[PDB]
């Protein structure tokens, strides 16, 4: 089972705050130390605190501007990081982990990518791409998403909800006046469409508009 | 209140105050040594401590002869006071033993 | 001895930026350092003492950090009344010592000077002489030039020129360019100007009485 | 209340001593270190020694010359520097500090601005600055005073005892035949002078003699 979960995303305009949530799941003893590791796009990992939900008690890195606030809450064994203004520079994808006491970082969630910007949600659009009339076909036939309109990211991509993994490429989005705009393509044998179905399915959390998409043919 | 039971009681209290004064007087002693650790009153205190009861794990330690000295006495009044507690703790047991039987 | 080491000795940032001083340590002295401010003719001011607490009264732009040999004076988004000479100190062996120390500066827009021709006191000409006091307030950045004409030709005997470090209330410079005559050149001459050349203006802006 | 007090300033002759006083006010343990820190012009903090009034005990800086001297005085909570033999090496300013031996300086002195030179004690001859008669004004008036004549350093400037703070600049002081020499500025309302009086304070502490010098507008 997920033992760590976390929200998708969340958008936050600059002076404003934010509460992020990491529930835990399995073994829960009175030694567990839930840390909280930050992100930004391209770097590496930043260790932003600890907490031990025992005691309450909550410890900080000190080297870098402290703006977060770690409670927690043992009836419902939910772990929080409260970040209070943040600017362009605070926003990064937020892991949580769980460490056992012993130092290393056994298990960690799926990350909250937290977005700062004063623009507003919107759900992305999608469409098919099949080849098209006089397109050749050989042993394989490469299929498509077109997922644009959206923001802020992510955005969750996956072929007949997780049975399609091999031949699946999901490029990065690129921002062209505060929409994000990515694709994805699929590759499967060119003697199995459209004879069995080949769908997209298309989640942003950011808004929580989970779409899919059946690819047919040309007509 | 017997005799055990009061010199048990005045060790400790003796030994809380040499504890302080040691503190005290280690850190008069070391500074003035160019390397000397033992020159704040909070970490001389913790210091007299694991002095007093043996431990001594090294992260402090004096250096000059005086803060030597200083020690010598902190270890002695520190072995004595939790030895004269033992001492004390026998002859409760010991007494006690006599009532569990003829005496 | 332990030798503190602080290292650019001058630091540069532009306001509202995040700056940090540094301070190494010739050896491990774990968190006993102590970090100080001081002003212009002024005296040290306990900033963070043990590497990372907190003074009170100090506002809370100012933070510490580090352990062993390194340790770092943050300010998150620097003001004008932050210039000034920080030094950090070591507790951990005898002696006590201090670091080089490191010096604020602030990056601000380009200012005008402010030009301020003097005309010497009446109690000063009674004593017998004389001295015409310019002042060059407010300007940015310091590099500038003051340039002396009587009747129209310049003047360079009887000029003492001091300059301020980047004062602490608006992040600019300050000059004062004093001509000092005695009472009988004083009498022959009636005409003193005051010149000063400076990046904001191609044009000197000068002030003559 | 001032913690710590010390002179203003000691004109010392080569060859000659001088006893500099350090009078402490406020909490006085039996732990209090007293720190003498010497500073030369231009330069950083120098450590010089240490002593403690509850014993009497003084430690001094051993990779310098050592020429001083740390007695203390419980009576009158007093401590005590005595400096011997000086050159023009030794001309800096001394500061004291109390620490409450946990290793860090909690308060300071005003520090002692001491000078060693053969030259003589003379009193600042003390100018207003008004501006002249063909001189306009904008929404802002600058003053000023004109402190030169004196020896040696320091000397305070204060406008209207203190209450006047914003648009003061106080210029260090030339030196020219052994007699230093400054000028202060005050840069007012254009609406608030002669109609509120402006006043300048200089205090020359070497030679005790403080005067004041109202600035009216030229006659
Ligand atoms: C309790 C008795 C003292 C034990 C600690 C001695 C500290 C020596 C010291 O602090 O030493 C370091 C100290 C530094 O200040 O220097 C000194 O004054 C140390 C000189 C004192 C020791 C005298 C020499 C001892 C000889 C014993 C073996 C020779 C037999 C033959
Ligand atoms: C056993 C303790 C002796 C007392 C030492 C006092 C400190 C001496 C200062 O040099």
């Amino acid at each position: 089972q997920v033992q760590l979960q976390q929200p998708g995303a969340e958008l936050v305009k600059p002076g404003a705050s934010v509460k992020l949530s990491c529930k835990a799941s399995g073994y829960t003893f009175t030694s567990d130390w839930i840390h909280w590791v930050k992100q930004r796009p391209g770097h590496g990992l930043e260790w932003i605190g600890e907490i031990i939900p025992s005691y309450g008690r909550a410890n900080y890195n000190e080297k870098i501007q402290k703006k977060a606030t770690l409670t927690a809450d043992k009836s419902s064994s939910t772990a929080f990081m409260q970040l209070s203004s943040l600017t362009s520079e605070d926003s990064a994808v937020y892991y949580c982990a769980r460490e056992r006491g012993d130092g290393y970082f056994a298990v960690w969630g799926a990350g909250t990518t937290v977005t700062v910007s004063s623009a507003k949600t919107t759900p992305p659009s999608v469409y098919p791409l099949a080849p098209g009339s006089a397109a050749q076909t050989n042993s394989m036939v490469t299929l498509g998403c077109l997922v644009k309109g959206y923001f802020p990211e992510p955005v969750t991509v996956t072929w007949n909800s997780g049975s399609l993994s091999s031949g699946v490429h999901t490029f990065p989005a690129v921002l062209q006046s505060d929409l994000y705009t990515l694709s994805s393509s699929v590759t499967v044998p060119s003697s199995s469409w459209p004879s069995e179905t080949v769908t997209c399915n298309v989640a942003h959390p950011a808004s929580s508009t989970k779409v899919d998409k059946k690819i047919v043919p040309r007509d | 209140s017997a005799l055990h039971w009061r010199a048990a009681g005045a060790a400790t209290v003796l030994l809380v105050i040499v504890l302080l004064a040691g503190s005290y007087l280690a850190v008069l002693a070391e500074r003035g040594a160019p390397g000397a650790q033992l020159i704040t009153y909070p970490r001389a205190l913790w210091w007299a401590c694991e002095t007093a009861t043996t431990v001594g794990y090294g992260d402090l330690c004096p250096v000059t002869l005086w803060g030597r000295l200083v020690a010598v006495v902190v270890m002695v009044a520190g072995i004595t006071s939790f030895g004269l507690v033992t001492a004390a703790l026998a002859t409760w047991f010991v007494g006690r033993e006599q009532e569990r039987r003829g005496h | 001895d332990i030798l503190l080491t602080q290292s650019p000795a001058i630091l540069s940032v532009s306001p509202g930026e995040r700056v940090s001083f540094s301070c190494r340590a010739s050896q491990s002295i774990g968190t006993d350092i102590h970090w100080y401010q001081q002003r212009t003719n002024g005296s040290p001011r306990l900033l963070i003492k043990y590497a990372s607490e907190s003074i009170s009264g100090i506002p809370s732009r100012f933070s510490g950090s580090g352990s062993g040999t390194d340790f770092t004076l943050s300010i998150n988004s620097v003001e004008s009344e932050d210039i000034a000479n920080y030094y950090c100190q070591q507790s951990n062996r005898w002696p006590f010592t201090f670091g080089s120390g490191t010096k604020l500066e602030i990056k601000r827009a380009d200012a005008a000077p402010t030009v301020s021709i003097f005309p010497p006191s009446s109690e000063q000409l009674t004593s017998g002489g004389a001295s015409v006091v310019c002042f060059l307030n407010n300007f940015y950045p310091k590099d500038i030039n003051v340039k002396w004409k009587i009747d129209g030709s310049e003047r360079q005997n009887g000029v003492l020129n001091s300059w301020t470090d980047q004062d602490s209330k608006d992040s600019t410079y300050s000059m004062s360019s004093t001509l000092t005559l005695t009472k009988d050149e004083y009498e022959r001459h009636n005409s003193y100007t005051c010149e000063a050349t400076h990046k904001t203006s191609t044009s000197p802006i000068v002030k003559s009485f």
